[PDB]
DNA sequence: CTACCGATAAGCAGATCTCTCGATTGCGTATG
DNA sequence: CATACGCCTCTCTGCTTATCGGTAG
RNA sequence: AAUCGAGAG
């Protein structure tokens, strides 16, 4: 509808697709800014915090399968005031990104002393 | 064993006794190896002893149900259960098809409320044909004679009946169906002689059914667990034979040897009318 | 506190006049705020009482009990705000409402009570009181239980459920269950008043929350898509759901329909829109403890159920053991007086309305806003609530209106004998496990599971009828009466890897579902369910962390070959048990509890500690007796039924009692003349200073078998040392 | 009792010059029979004893 | 939309009702007053298999060992 | 050593007549109201099966 | 509450002996066996009548009837 | 690979919303978002409409605060990595034809 | 109630025979090859399975329970009376428990040999959900110990985990007689 | 044809030593 | 505000009873 | 006098 102290904000941008071009997911937490800066269960190191690349690729596991999902890229038309979606042909089906990744905040638990805890 | 055992004795004298059994001298001219034979003749089986799983594919595009049942080895199962594959032919064809059909009906009137060959051989057609003609609702049928691995049969229902489980129903049905029983026997299983005079117990008494057997079994003298079947096949003298024989068989796990006059007043005082009765109101 | 909280949730009692769709003049009466003034007496300025008082004069300690009941007529016309006593309310000792919650024992001993007194006892009509802690099933988790008696409910019940009890935040419970039926459907069930109800789960789902039948198949059915027996059993229960109600379109229609079905059980005024009585009963009925504006989460809750029902059925889990205490909680004892609290004001209100109903009938007085006729319809009915309590106490009975989610009636109140100082404390660790199961014959109930461990002392049991019944809680058991700041665990466990509850299309027990307080989270996987659940172990012992309380117990069931149903199930409310221990990885007291501690390898002592395999070692392997079996010298050298005969000894042993029996009036007491302290002691004599009570002497025994006078259990005292004085009393 | 559920009744008040005695010259103010501890099996208060007569001593 | 034996609405996502009952070539939604036609589902093919728990034997355990 | 307070003061009793229950007229119940001990139906049953049939009566 | 005037076992008066015994072990750095020894009890049933008294006395005095608090 | 992403965006120019498996939109469909202010969090309403359906829309309550949902393509060719912004809002789709199904407010 | 030198080593060296006869008795119950070691993955499984299923407990609990009660008739018959340090008659504790006077050869035997297996119902130990006995035993342990056999004696005192196991068996003991005391009132009064 | 009856799974009625203490006892409303 | 008079939910045996058909008048 | 609670063998 129409929600109190809400604006309906009709200026967006381009989200472009057109050998060609791939589209993925990529989900952080709200701790890690995305201004500074294939592969499964990879790891990186920031903000001297132990960063866990998790790349939860459901369904597409089975290689193509039947390609069903349960989001939408929802794209900009030729007007830029309304959310539409996108695709490759006429198949009207949501498309659904080419991977899809997960971050994970990590830590290291010491590993324990033996030594200083088998005390006689 | 214990309080409960005398309490069934003499409390209640239940008929549904909880573990009856009978036992069944075996004659000194016989083998260990034919004296197993026989119990694994005399033993009861089920119809779900021999499935190792049953396949139901639902179809409704009319709403076909293919009821593919798989069958463990047959080199396997025959020498374990002395099952043919032709008595399990003759189990399907009688006793499982019919129990199921009359399954879905009562359901649906509750409700309301491996490869294969497309023609064996003409016998085998003209027994399908027989099936669809004997049965309601059936439209295939087929059981392997040659290795006894597989038994389908297609069955279908209207179109106003609902979703049916065919899944829950098949399994009841199946573990209901008999196969090769005795009645009122449900295992014949071989003891390890005790005190000499080797002894074949079973899970159940039915004493006309070894009175026919008498090339294994020292028929003349059967012992069995139960009371009113003994009272009710043999007399009032042998089933106070038998109360007293439980009786004190339950005093005699624990060695609390109580005298044999004791038990046998309980006994006469408890078939003093000539059937037996219990110590209660 | 508490008895705002459930003076909030009683609601407002509406009835309009019978004189002009006009429905009436409107009255809605309710109360929003309860007064407990500390024990005064009127002998002006109202003097300070002290627990003495009524002791000696064979009286109660009763405070007064004042609430500020409204008199609202018609959504802020005339409110008439007025508070009223309601007769002195009986207060126990120690607590914040008696005169030595924070005293010394200088000014303790200048009081008249005792050197070093403790509470814990209302005193009634000049006897000492007391509210045992019964052991209740745990709040806020759906545990699938297996039960015959389930069967007797009709034909195609079959013995299958799912049980959860859902405690409100003022500490009042309402229980759930979802039975499951051989034809397909699943039946919701629940209780109201004193009678029960049951309806189809669909119609309950719908009512929660307006949203497709697609999302019950994947809330339910999450990625086994290519299962049948799901599939095959949520077909039957949709399919079922639309052709026995088939005009219940929309959440208002069903909503509608449940009102009109529920309204005069539950008394609704006629001002009460069958959509909103509806909602009115979904919001006090069902998932309690989430409260209202949760309807989007009991609805993902109740899916969450029923999937673990299916998975109950078919075979891929376990039936929770309810008489196991990983699966079990205490209520406080406190709590019970606040239920029976609350009952009896809401009772009062119902009397108020139906004088008001009375006047109608017969009177002909429709002046609501006259204040002398709220003075003359008050005054009319009986508002001595502290009299029914303090008749609650000394009588035990329980003479309630909606039972509470309790299973017995009588005995929820035993006397605090002061026959002996290690009696008395005895008194305040025993645990219930309720009348319900005196009466009975399955000893299951009774046996030692190994669940128990540090929690309930495995010796401290009283041999005869209560044996296995009535177990004493370890001495360093600690029960937790306070909720935890669990508002911030969601906000680092969606960082640490969980997906939250909405967005999240996966269900079954393939994957770890992350449960706070019994509120769904988030779903995760197996093997990162098990490293979070470290993880947060590891963050919460040490408190660098504001958002992870000590006592927040966190359960992850590993995934297993047809076991227990999974999932990361935390918890930080009240009435649980709890136990210090120590956490290996940099070791620090951590606070475990019985549903966390059945998969953790706990080492008893640091000796037995094994590579890779423990990871708690107890701090002290006495810790897990009560007092009075810690005191037991030498306890490893007996036999355990020798144990428990010590334990049940020591509560009758003739002795000191206390030292301030000048001001006491206790029917029959006996003490000691002469004690002496045990050579022989545990290390625990002067932790809890038991120097005060000397329960006997340390004689000159001799193993020798001389006179024949003492053979089978008899023994033979000196006379000379009996003619001295010794183990004289009187 | 003792406190290792070794309850038993006072039978007689044994007189003094009746009690068995020691070489010290004290008769014990408690008398009980060995045959307690077989089937009762309460090692813990044969070691009460020896650590009482040690820690008085 | 389309599983095993039930097929929900592309739409709003509710159950279709069973093809036999309702006219040929017309299932209606109940919700979207929408119209499919009944030659989209040919087959509604679903397997099944027993729990191998369901039947117990004395010749399944010797298959185990 | 503890001393129980399971006192023999509290425990005998004996009566030869006393008060009786009006609508019986047997011996009242309990020990402080000076009643008598029930010899109940095992008892009577025991008194039975020594022969001792006038001790019965 | 208070010292026995007289040994249970024996006879042999501890009771004239709480207060010295009491005044050697705070004054001095004496133990309970050494006091115990210089009080003039050398058999255990004498000296744990010393040993293990607890004087509930004082605890008890604390409470007077007939005095304002 | 190691690979970075090439530019950052923060304006709203996608979207993610989840109405359950299976779902589908013609072309003439058109959804219109919302964003709060004077609230801290970047909250979401979707709205969109047909003749017979309404693909309405809320955001999280309690997730935004603690995670994020990001949107990007890789470079098949080349190493540069786009990124966008996408809220994640759940659509509980509701169709016009039953909206008003009500009955007796209070059933004499 | 004490033993010798000789005594107590021939008593510590049959005990410590009881690691290889707990995991001989798993493995032989569990159908899979004899002297496997304890952590093999199938014989994990088994094992769940067993504890799984109440039959397959059952017999895994009766096996196991023979050896070691085999083991501690070994140790009973090689250290009384040949052991003690104080012999009968002077050994006034096993004199009265060969006399009849009180007790029997099994309490001395546990008291100054061997407490042994404790029996709940007819089987060893209830075992919790997730597979251990107790918080210390490791989940689905190879260990006579773990299932209730205590090695100790009443002499030398037992260990934490062998006082829970005998605090459950002597508890269930007392349930037990409570119950029999009232069982034959009825059985006994009918019949009379 | 149908009554006489001979036999087929469910609802209910009644079961499951002796003793000593202590504490307390349902309420609503009508006339003076 | 005292005093007085009635209305209100986790066992097992053994006998209440079955729905229907077999089968001679 | 019943009910509830504590215990004894
Ligand atoms: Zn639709
Ligand atoms: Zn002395």
């Amino acid at each position: 509808s129409i929600p109190d102290g809400f604006k309906k904000c009709k200026h967006l941008k381009n989200f472009p697709l057109n050998k060609q071009q791939q589209v993925w997911l990529i989900k952080f937490p709200s701790n890690v800014d995305i201004s500074k800066l294939f592969e499964s269960s990879t790891t990186m190191t920031i903000d001297k915090h132990d960063y866990k690349i998790m790349d939860d690729t459901d369904i597409e596991s089975s290689l193509t399968q039947d390609n069903l999902s349960n989001m939408t890229l929802l794209v900009p038309s030729e007007s830029k005031e309304s959310l539409k979606i996108a695709s490759t042909a006429k198949d009207n089906a949501p498309l659904q990104f080419d991977k899809v990744f997960s971050v994970s905040e990590t830590a290291k638990i010491p590993a324990i002393d033996y030594s200083k805890v088998r005390v006689p | 064993l214990g309080i409960p055992r005398l309490r069934e004795i003499v409390m209640t004298a239940s008929a549904a006794i909880k573990t009856p059994q009978m036992t069944l001298p075996i004659w000194n001219d016989v083998s260990d190896e034919q004296a197993d034979t026989f119990c694994k003749s005399i033993s009861k089986v089920l119809l779900s002893e021999v499935i190792d799983k049953v396949i139901v594919t639902e179809t409704t595009g009319a709403r076909s149900y293919v009821i593919h049942m798989r069958f463990f080895d047959n080199n396997e199962y025959s020498e374990e259960y002395d099952v043919s594959k032709e008595e399990l032919q003759n189990v399907i064809s009688n006793q499982f098809i019919h129990l199921l059909e009359a399954a879905i009906v009562k359901e649906i009137k509750k409700q309301k409320r491996v490869e294969a060959n497309n023609n064996m051989n003409k016998v085998q057609r003209d027994r399908q044909s027989a099936i669809i003609s004997h049965h309601r609702f059936i439209t295939k049928y087929n059981f392997d004679d040659e290795s006894g691995k597989w038994c389908e049969f297609k069955l279908e229902l209207a179109a106003d009946t609902e979703k049916l489980l065919m899944v829950n129903i098949v399994e009841e049905i199946c573990r209901k169906s008999i196969i090769r029983q005795i009645p009122h026997i449900d295992r014949c299983v071989h003891p390890e002689p005790e005190n000499g005079k080797r002894v074949l117990v079973t899970e159940g008494v039915n004493f006309q059914a070894m009175w026919d057997q008498e090339a294994f079994i020292d028929v003349d003298g059967i012992t069995s667990n139960d009371v009113a079947a003994v009272l009710k096949t043999y007399g009032v003298e042998a089933a106070r034979n038998t109360i007293v024989n439980e009786i004190n068989n339950v005093f005699s796990r624990y060695a609390i040897s109580v005298s044999f006059r004791h038990l046998d007043l309980i006994a006469d005082m408890m078939t003093r009318q000539g059937t037996y009765l219990a110590f209660n109101r | 506190g508490l008895l705002n909280l459930g003076v909030k949730d009683i609601g407002e009692k509406v009835i309009f006049d019978g004189k002009p769709g006009y429905l009436g003049n409107k009255l809605s009466v309710s109360v929003e705020q309860v007064s407990i003034a500390k024990p005064m007496s009127n002998d002006a300025v109202e003097r300070k009482v002290y627990p003495s008082e009524s002791r000696q004069r064979l009286t109660s300690y009763r405070g007064k009990l004042l609430l500020k009941l409204k008199w609202s007529v018609n959504n802020g016309e005339e409110n008439l705000f007025e508070v009223r006593d309601c007769g002195g309310l009986p207060v126990m000792l120690q607590s914040n409402r008696c005169h030595l919650n924070k005293m010394s024992p200088y000014e303790l001993v200048q009081h008249k009570e005792e050197s070093d007194e403790i509470g814990g006892y209302f005193i009634v009509n000049g006897i000492e009181k007391l509210i045992r802690m019964l052991i209740v099933q745990r709040r806020n988790h759906p545990m699938a239980i297996i039960r015959p008696s389930f069967a007797n409910r009709g034909a195609s019940y079959s013995h299958y459920g799912i049980q959860i009890r859902s405690v409100r935040p003022d500490q009042t419970s309402q229980t759930n269950v979802l039975h499951y039926l051989n034809d397909g459907q699943v039946t919701f069930r629940f209780s109201w008043r004193k009678n029960e109800y049951l309806v189809p789960v669909v119609m309950i789902l719908k009512a929660l929350c307006h949203t497709s039948d697609r999302e019950i198949f994947d809330g339910i059915i999450g990625n086994d898509v290519k299962d049948s027996f799901l599939t095959d059993r949520l077909e039957l229960l949709l399919r079922g759901f639309k052709k026995r109600y088939p005009h219940l379109q929309n959440r208002t229609q069903v909503l509608q329909y449940l009102g009109d079905k529920f309204r005069v059980v539950f008394q609704a005024s006629p001002d009460q829109s069958d959509l909103e009585v509806g909602q009115e009963v979904l919001d006090r009925i069902v998932l309690v403890h989430l409260g209202k504006d949760g309807s989007q989460d009991k609805f993902r809750m109740l899916l969450f159920m029923i999937r673990k029902l299916y998975s109950l059925v078919a075979g891929e889990c376990s039936p929770d053991n309810p008489d196991a205490t990983q699966h079990q909680e205490v209520l406080l004892g406190g709590f019970l007086y606040g239920m029976i609290l609350k009952e009896k004001i809401d009772e009062y209100l119902q009397n108020i309305i139906a004088q008001v109903r009375m006047d109608i009938n017969r009177g002909m007085a429709i002046n609501f806003k006259d204040k002398r006729y709220m003075s003359r319809v008050l005054m009319r009915v009986n508002e001595n609530i502290g009299s029914k309590m303090q008749y609650f106490l000394s009588t035990g009975n329980l003479v309630s209106q909606s039972g509470l989610d309790l299973q017995q009636v009588s005995g929820y109140t035993v006397v605090a004998e002061k026959i002996n100082f290690y009696r008395f404390i005895s008194h305040f660790r025993m645990v219930h496990r309720g009348s319900f199961f005196a009466q009975l014959k399955t000893t299951t109930v009774r046996k030692l599971l190994p669940e128990s461990w540090g929690f309930l002392c495995p010796v401290h049991t009283p041999d005869g009828s209560p044996c296995g019944l009535l177990n004493h809680f370890a001495h360093k058991c600690r029960i937790s009466t306070q909720q935890s700041d669990v508002s911030r665990i969601p906000s680092i466990l969606y960082s640490l890897g969980v997906a939250p509850a909405s967005h999240t299309f996966a269900a079954g027990p393939s994957l770890c579902c992350v449960q706070i307080d019994g509120k769904i989270i988030g779903w995760v996987s197996h093997e990162q369910g098990k490293i979070i659940a470290d993880t947060l172990r590891y963050w919460k012992v040490e408190g660098k962390t504001p958002g992870l309380p000590i006592d927040l117990e966190i359960g992850y069931v590993p995934p297993s070959t047809r076991g227990q149903y999974p999932g990361l199930y935390l918890f930080g409310g009240h009435s649980r048990m709890l136990r210090p221990v120590r956490y290996l990885p940099l070791d620090k007291e951590d606070i475990v509890g019985p549903f966390e501690q059945v998969y953790m390898n706990i080492a008893v002592t640091p000796q037995e500690i094994q590579n890779n395999v423990h990871t708690h070692v107890e701090f002290t392997p006495t810790n897990i007796l009560s007092i009075l079996a810690n005191l037991t010298p030498f306890s490893d050298f007996n036999q355990s039924p020798r144990n428990m005969y010590q334990c049940q000894m020591g509560k009758q042993t003739m002795g000191t009692p206390g030292v301030a029996l000048c001001h006491r009036s206790d029917n029959k007491l006996y003490r000691l003349q002469t004690g002496q302290t045990p050579i022989v002691k545990a290390n625990l004599y002067d932790d809890y200073g038991m120097d005060n009570f000397p329960n006997g002497f340390n004689a000159v025994v001799a193993v020798i078998s001389y006179t024949g006078y003492d053979m089978d259990d008899a023994m033979i005292i000196n006379k000379s040392a009996d003619e001295r004085g010794f183990g004289y009393g009187t | 009792s003792s406190r290792h559920g070794q309850k038993g009744v006072c039978s007689r008040k044994w007189p003094t010059i009746d009690m068995p005695f020691s070489e010290t010259g004290i008769q014990p103010d408690i008398i009980i029979n060995p045959h307690a501890f077989p089937s009762r099996m309460t090692i813990g208060m044969f070691v009460e004893s020896l650590a009482g007569k040690a820690g008085a001593l | 939309s389309v599983v095993g034996s039930l097929i929900f609405c592309l739409d709003c996502g509710d159950l279709l009702e069973n093809p036999n009952a309702v006219l040929g070539s017309n299932v209606e939604c109940s919700q979207c007053k929408a119209i499919y036609p009944k030659s989209q589902f040919s087959n509604l093919k679903v397997v099944t298999t027993t729990a191998d728990d369901a039947f117990p034997s004395s010749l399944r355990a010797k298959k185990s060992v | 050593y503890q001393r129980l307070r399971h006192m023999v003061n509290d425990k005998f009793q004996v009566r030869s007549t006393g008060p009786v229950n009006s609508l019986t007229m047997q011996p009242v119940k309990g020990r402080k109201r000076h009643g008598g001990i029930r010899v109940g139906e095992m008892e009577r049953d025991a008194l039975i099966g020594h022969g001792t049939s006038f001790l019965l009566q | 509450m208070i010292v026995p005037v007289r040994c249970f076992s024996c006879g042999k008066v501890v009771g004239d002996k709480w207060e010295s015994y009491l005044n050697l072990l705070q004054e001095d750095e004496l133990d309970e066996g050494t006091a115990l020894s210089r009080l003039g009890l050398k058999r255990y049933c004498c000296r744990r009548m010393i040993l293990t008294h607890v004087d509930l006395i004082e605890k008890f005095l604390r409470y007077n009837p007939l005095e304002k608090r | 690979s190691e690979i970075e992403i090439e530019s950052v965006q923060d304006q709203p120019s996608v979207a993610v919303g989840s109405f359950f498996k299976g779902f589908r939109a013609p072309s003439d469909t058109t959804f219109d978002l919302y964003k709060k202010k004077k609230s801290e969090k970047d909250e979401f309403v979707l709205h969109g409409e047909n003749e017979r359906l309404e693909y309405e829309g809320y955001t999280d309550s309690s997730s935004q605060a603690s995670n994020q949902y990001v949107v990007g393509l890789f470079n098949p060719e080349k190493k540069s990595i786009q990124l966008y912004k996408a809220p994640v809002l759940v659509s509980k789709v509701v169709s016009k034809s039953s909206k008003n199904l009500r009955g007796p407010k209070i059933k004499s | 109630l004490r033993l010798t030198a000789e005594g107590n080593k021939w008593r510590t060296d049959i005990l410590k025979t009881s690691v290889d006869t707990g995991r001989e008795a798993a493995a032989e119950v569990t159908n899979l090859d004899k002297d496997t070691p304890a952590d093999d993955p199938e014989l994990l499984k088994r094992l769940q399975e067993i504890l799984r299923d109440n039959n397959k407990s059952g017999i895994l609990d009766a096996v196991t329970s023979s050896k070691v009660n085999a083991i501690t008739s070994q140790v009973v018959s090689k250290c009384v009376p040949d052991g003690t340090m104080k012999k009968f008659p002077c050994n006034s504790m096993q004199a009265m428990a060969l006399s009849g006077a009180k007790g029997s050869n099994v309490n001395v035997s546990q008291i100054m040999c061997l407490l042994g297996q404790q029996a709940l119902e007819g089987r060893r130990v209830p075992v919790m959900v997730s597979g251990k006995t107790l918080p210390s035993f490791k989940p689905y342990e190879t260990d006579a110990m773990a299932g209730g056999y205590v090695k100790g004696r009443f002499y030398s005192g037992i260990k934490p985990q062998e006082y829970y196991f005998h605090c459950m068996a002597g508890r269930e003991g007392l349930i037990d007689t409570a119950v029999k005391t009232s069982r034959s009132g009825y059985l006994q009064r009918c019949l009379t």
